[PDB]
RNA sequence: AGAACUUUGAAGGCCGAAGUGGAGAAGGGUUCCAUGUGAACAGCAGUUGAACAUGGGUCAGUCGGUCCUGAGAGAUGGGCGAGCGCCGUUCCGAAGGGACGGGCGAUGGCCUCCGUUGCCCUCGGCCGAUCGAAAGGGAGUCGGGUUCAGAUCCCCGAAUCCGGAGUGGCGGAGAUGGGCGCCGCGAGGCGUCCAGUGCGGUAACGCGACCGAUCCCGGAGAAGCCGGCGGGAGCCCCGGGGAGAGUUCUCUUUUCUUUGUGAAGGGCAGGGCGCCCUGGAAUGGGUUCGCCCCGAGAGAGGGGCCCGUGCCUUGGAAAGCGUCGCGGUUCCGGCGGCGUCCGGUGAGCUCUCGCUGGCCCUUGAAAAUCCGGGGGAGAGGGUGUAAAUCUCGCGCCGGGCCGUACCCAUAUCCGCAGCAGGUCUCCAAGGUGAACAGCCUCUGGCAUGUUGGAACAAUGUAGGUAAGGGAAGUCGGCAAGCCGGAUCCGUAACUUCGGGAUAAGGAUUGGCUCUAAGGGCUGGCAGCCGACUUAGAACUGGUGCGGACCAGGGGAAUCCGA
RNA sequence: CCUGGGCAGGGCGAAGCCAGAGGAAACUCUGGUGGAGGUCCGUAGCGGUCCUGACGUGCAAAUCGGUCGUCCGACCUGGG
């Protein structure tokens, strides 16, 4: 059935730390715990190590991410800028 | 107690015949197996150091 | 359910001081000290993990005695490699080598035509 | 402690020198032979009394011989 | 403590009055679908090894027994005799609405060779 | 001489496996043990003791220190300081005395040829001397017996490691093959030439061994906490057998005790595998309690590896144990017979191995040591004759220094003491029960905690009841008492929607007969063999049922602090 | 700071998963599985609230007895 109509996966704190809290904490340990789609093997293994290290089960291959999801969208941004200025010109 | 990721990268040293290992800050998207260019004309990518 | 007790003089739950329990000849339950267990060698240099097969896996100074057929395999990289790596490494060998012919006849070619 | 089968590698061993002692037990179905040389104990058994009989007779005459009950 | 033993052994002295812990802690939830489930994943084992069921409708009744709706042997056999007699009915209907079918095919190919021969 | 206390017997008790038990770390220092005394000390006494006096007792290549680094501490170089000195641990330093081969030279032994020494060439980050753990790292020993006191140390028996062996102990590999031509019937031999730094399996890998230097790479050493789950052991439990003991008023094929195989080697179970081949899968399929896995190769079939602490074998029945007898005063680990069996079950306990998962702005030690691999400078017999070498099977020699007694505590430590205080760990049975809860027994200890006798006044200190009324007492429901376990019903206001909540309130609970359901193993749906749980029914006890022990009073509100 | 050691049973039942029912979709409902928590009753352990209980020239220059708070943790603890 479902147990829970809105707390989710925050429902394991309780009625402690305060709702506001618990609203932002929901959005990115749904984030920090997610599987995700690997890039490379193309598998959904990934998985969360310690802060900033992404682990695929398949391959071994680590790849430095975000703090809480796979890629920061500032990061994506940086990257796109990059190779942007990259083939702009040749330097 | 550090936030950053740590990278150990590996080099090959142009004076002994020997490998040699660094660490590196983990800039945002490399990974296990991503070549490492660094010198003076080294194309930018990321991970690229270069001056 | 005769209550037994360490042989040596330590006290404490260590994890040197491991043990078991056998029972002897004459009759009586007696606790007899256990060696570590020793892990395998696992693989040579960052591939999928599992230990090297085909290996007697001891501590590190019961190498000693051991002859040269339980150390290594027979294959070349043996004791190191976990044959996956050998398997990939040779064709990767062949192949740059192969890469680096192909460019640098290119080269020849392309000073040929200029 | 190591099992000897042959009649043959025993009877050599026992024969190889600074092997100081061979004892000899009885048993209800079998018959053992224990010699005693450095390093170990080589222990032959065998089941038929006339075959052991006729090592014993073999056996060499400067070494020791023991019969344990 | 043998007697006494024996007598619980009948079904005595275990009423409500002399229980202490609870129904989960005398025998637990976890325990009982551990053995509930691991004998009926394996029923449908010796049943897949022989031919009592075939490959398909193993993983339904798999799926099926692995979410709660059987409770025991007796009426997974139950329900997999009536799986079964069903699957006959059904594909003994469709082999005679195939054979019909074939019939037919073979008179239409057969007056069309018959045709084929007049004209020739 | 003397007995409320000493010792023995009997009886009744306690501690009740998280102990008043069995052993240790730190600490104590002879208290350990025997003999003798009872003057003082033990707060009464004492024939006794941890008191006094005499005399004994601590045996180790394989137990630990020694060795390694950790948190750190500390020296020279350097700097500072009137100054003993301080700072400082790579910083402002010429901080390696070693080796490989080669050459020149010398010396000595069997001057064959080995062994030294001097010089020279080549090579060689030290992230720095040295110290730092009796719980971290660290090769290698277990069983039986033995004393008034020892014990993995003494003995008996069985093993193992580390070194060392130069004229290289003894064997085995390296190793002896093939062609040519001739002779010989042939078997073989002659002569010439050539090879020979091992072999098998398609693999995963295997065998007894498998030349290797400077150097380089890698692994082991080397990882947190919590869940689950599977195997193995030990213990507990059940059924049958065998020895001995108890009960027999009446019954009880009854109750209890006892019922073994070390390390090391070989083999076989078992478990695990991210380990290979064949082979292509969707109507998706395989599997876990949970997951999870699959074209980067699922299922299926066949192979391979590791742990093998389980079982069998060698040790090993000669021992050990139980029991029944026979001899020697003693001195005998005497002597002899018999036995030391079968099976089964398990959310059971405890330990360990392995799998997998969860948690993290926590990522959970370093080094001595040892190994494998990459490379191939070099080394060696050159042929009918054998070496360079060897981590293989055997054989020889040695393993130095120190600690080792005992308490480890309501009496050997600290606390001014034989002081309810304090102090670090291991093993832990049966019943009830959820359980290591509380209560009662068994192994194993113990005399009630620095005294006894007589009587049962007050006040006490701990405990327990009380007719009626139920907070009226008192600053105050302080204290004590009520509910208290489980099952089945039912659960408001409020709210961050998770709770509140075991809310509040009810009922039921015993004994004894059953009934129904919940499984395993066999066979071409049927036959044998078992687990402890749940639901319901009848009978019945003086309304009695969590019967002892175990054990939440509740609601309404306010203030403050998440 | 380093290195080791330690913590019985149970009640509450999130994420994830499965099945069934409904829906046109979004998704909803019901029964399981699952075992998170600076989580709840409670053992050892650690503290010390109340009785202003015992003692108060004591057992003791801070103890005892009931009654208590917390026990996977910002936990407890030995040695260096
Ligand atoms: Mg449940
Ligand atoms: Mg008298
Ligand atoms: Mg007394
Ligand atoms: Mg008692
Ligand atoms: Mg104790
Ligand atoms: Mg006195
Ligand atoms: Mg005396
Ligand atoms: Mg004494
Ligand atoms: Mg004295
Ligand atoms: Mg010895
Ligand atoms: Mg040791
Ligand atoms: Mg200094
Ligand atoms: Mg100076
Ligand atoms: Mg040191
Ligand atoms: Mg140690
Ligand atoms: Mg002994
Ligand atoms: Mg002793
Ligand atoms: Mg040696
Ligand atoms: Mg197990
Ligand atoms: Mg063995
Ligand atoms: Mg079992
Ligand atoms: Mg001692
Ligand atoms: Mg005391
Ligand atoms: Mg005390
Ligand atoms: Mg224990
Ligand atoms: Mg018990
Ligand atoms: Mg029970
Ligand atoms: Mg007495
Ligand atoms: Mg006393
Ligand atoms: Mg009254
Ligand atoms: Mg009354
Ligand atoms: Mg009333
Ligand atoms: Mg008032
Ligand atoms: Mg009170
Ligand atoms: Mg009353
Ligand atoms: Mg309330
Ligand atoms: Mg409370
Ligand atoms: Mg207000
Ligand atoms: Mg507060
Ligand atoms: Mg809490
Ligand atoms: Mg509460
Ligand atoms: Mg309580
Ligand atoms: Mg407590
Ligand atoms: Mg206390
Ligand atoms: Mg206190
Ligand atoms: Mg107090
Ligand atoms: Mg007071
Ligand atoms: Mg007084
Ligand atoms: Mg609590
Ligand atoms: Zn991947």
């Amino acid at each position: 059935a479902k147990r829970t109509k809105k707390v989710g996966i925050v429902g394991k704190y309780g009625t402690r730390y305060g709702a506001s809290l618990r609203k932002m904490v929901k959005k990115i340990e749904i984030s920090q715990h997610a599987k995700y789609t690997c890039s490379f093997c193309g598998k959904t293994k990934m998985k969360r190590r310690a802060v900033g290290i992404w682990h695929c089960g398949s391959c071994m291959k680590t790849v430095a991410g975000g703090a809480w999801t796979y890629n920061t969208t500032s990061a994506v941004t940086v990257k796109s800028a990059i190779r942007r200025l990259k083939e702009l010109k040749d330097q | 107690g550090r936030g950053a990721p740590l990278a150990k990268v590996v080099f090959r040293d142009p004076y002994r015949f020997k490998k040699r290992t660094e660490l590196f800050i983990a800039a945002e998207g490399i990974h296990t197996g991503q070549f490492v260019y660094c010198g003076k004309k080294a194309q930018l990518n990321i991970g690229n150091v270069l001056p | 359910v005769q209550r037994l007790t360490y042989r040596r003089r330590l006290s404490y739950n260590t994890a040197s001081n491991k043990t078991r329990l056998s029972r002897t000849p004459g009759n009586r339950i007696v606790y007899l000290y256990t060696k570590k267990v020793g892990k395998a060698p696992k693989s040579a240099c960052g591939v999928c993990p599992g230990r090297l097969r085909g290996v007697r896996a001891v501590r590190p100074k019961v190498l000693m005695r051991l002859s040269k057929t339980k150390k290594h395999v027979s294959r070349a990289y043996g004791g190191s490699m976990c044959a996956k790596c050998v398997r990939d490494r040779i064709k990767r060998a062949f192949l740059i080598e192969e890469q680096k012919i192909v460019v640098k006849v290119l080269k020849a070619q392309a000073q040929s035509q200029k | 402690p190591r099992k000897i089968e042959e009649i043959k590698d025993f009877l050599l061993t026992a024969r190889r020198k600074d092997a100081k002692s061979v004892k000899i037990k009885k048993n209800k179905d079998n018959v053992k032979f224990k010699v005693r040389c450095s390093r170990y104990l080589y222990t032959l058994v065998i089941t038929d009394k006339e075959k052991a009989e006729k090592l014993k007779q073999s056996l060499p005459p400067g070494l020791a011989v023991k019969e344990l009950k | 403590c043998r007697k006494n033993t024996l007598a619980r052994r009948k079904g005595r002295h275990m009423g409500i009055g002399k229980r202490k812990g609870t129904a989960n802690a005398r025998m637990p939830e976890k325990v009982t679908w551990m053995r509930r489930m691991r004998i009926l994943r394996r029923l449908l084992r010796r049943y897949r090894e022989s031919k009592k069921i075939d490959r398909h409708m193993y993983h339904s009744l798999y799926l099926k027994v692995k979410g709660n709706v059987f409770k025991n042997k007796r009426i997974l056999m139950e329900h997999i005799h009536k799986l079964k007699a069903d699957k006959a009915r059904k594909k003994l209907l469709a082999d005679q609405a195939e054979a019909r079918r074939s019939k037919t095919k073979e008179a239409r190919k057969r007056r069309e060779e018959r045709l084929q021969a007049k004209k020739e």
